[PDB]
């Protein structure tokens, strides 16, 4: 009857939205795309920013 | 033949109603880490002694 019984991330129950997005997520350009909502300082947090970006 | 119980080297001291895993040496202690439970013992054993135990 098993070992271990891998859950997966769905059957937390009082995980969040965002909480299951970050947890399901594999690399930290990832995580970041989930956390920043504002663009420019998205770009600012990747190290690669337009003159838009710069101007904003 | 499918038990619903063993007798298992006991390999530290395990009092009734513990919940047991694998020690060293393949004897049964005591653990507090589920997922590493087999089962649980209906007796109370010293050290090497045998201590009878429902699987669960």
């Amino acid at each position: 009857r098993s070992k271990e019984i891998s859950i997966e991330v769905e059957d937390i129950k009082d995980a969040g939205d965002t909480g299951k997005r970050l947890l399901k997520i594999n690399t930290p350009s990832g995580a970041r795309n989930i956390i920043i909502e504002n663009e420019d300082a998205k770009a600012l947090i990747n190290g690669e920013t337009t003159n838009t970006n710069k101007k904003n | 033949y499918p038990l619903a119980a063993w007798q298992v080297i006991a390999g530290s001291d395990i009092k009734v109603g513990d919940n047991l895993t694998t020690g060293k040496d393949g004897t049964a202690v005591p653990t507090d880490d589920p997922s590493t439970v087999f089962g649980y013992a209906v007796e109370e054993a010293q050290e090497g002694q045998l201590v009878t135990l429902v699987i669960s």
